């Protein structure tokens, strides 16, 4: 079946996909840059682009 | 924090103090500036009449 | 032996770091019967968060 | 004369201002015979059964 | 001595405006500031350089 799946298969799957889960993070977060707010909904905080 | 709350079944509608206090439209307020320019909009529309 | 893959280590990542998004199942109940939809912000086109 | 007078109505409804100018000085409202004559009950406005 | 009057700084001088609105300059909206205060004196002075 195409809706179905293998209830003993769970755990095996769920598993690698935590692992994936992982991976595809695996990133550094790059710093951009920023504007001072020109509104007042912030005191002037600085926003980042 | 003024959010304002409408009118139900006849009852007047209501904005909030700023000691939590929800009052309604008449007598006499004071608004910085700010204020209107967060909610142009949306003051214009419930305030004007 | 003479030469192996290296392996991608640095990746950047500009946007945001999170993993997990809010989607809307059920749209709202704008109009209505009760509330006026001038009420409710998406009416006047604000983007919320 | 000139007479400006409400919808009742049988369920929560937002409210909203209404700027009046005549009104009469005694009761004269006895032509109305029922208000909402085919819901349970009248929540808004001049109820009568 | 000007700048110092629309971001904070510990330059002492003494402050008369004070009283008409003014946010907190960033470094960024300083910038821009400083170069009318930079034109504005070149051009009345008729330098180029």
């Amino acid at each position: 079946s195409v809706r179905g799946a293998n209830p003993l298969m769970f755990r095996a799957n769920v598993l690698h996909m935590l692992l994936e889960f992982v991976l595809d993070n695996l990133y550094l977060n790059r710093h951009t840059g920023f504007s001072q707010d020109h509104t007042p909904f912030t005191e002037g905080a600085n926003l980042r682009s | 924090d003024c959010r304002i709350s409408f009118g139900m079944n006849g009852a007047a509608p209501m904005i909030r103090d700023e000691t939590g206090m929800m009052v309604p439209f008449e007598g006499n307020w004071i608004f910085p500036l700010a204020l209107w320019q967060m909610n142009t909009r949306y003051f214009n529309q419930q305030f004007d009449a | 032996l003479l030469h192996a893959d290296t392996p991608r280590l640095v990746t950047w990542d500009a946007g945001l770091c999170t993993s997990f998004k809010i989607v809307p199942i059920v749209p709202a109940q704008v109009p209505q019967d009760v509330l006026a939809y001038t009420f409710f912000t998406s009416s006047y086109a604000i983007q919320s968060p | 004369v000139p007479f400006m007078v409400p919808i009742s109505s049988d369920h929560d409804i937002s409210s909203a201002p209404a700027v009046q100018y005549i009104i009469s000085t005694e009761y004269n409202d006895r032509s109305l015979f029922c208000t909402n004559s085919s819901s349970p009950q009248t929540i808004a406005g001049p109820d009568k059964h | 001595t000007l700048v110092a009057q629309i971001s904070e700084t510990q330059y002492p001088v003494d402050r008369y405006l004070d009283w008409i609105p003014s946010l907190r300059a960033s470094a960024a909206t300083a910038a821009t500031f400083a170069e009318w205060v930079n034109t504005s004196m070149k051009t009345a002075f008729d330098l180029s350089d």
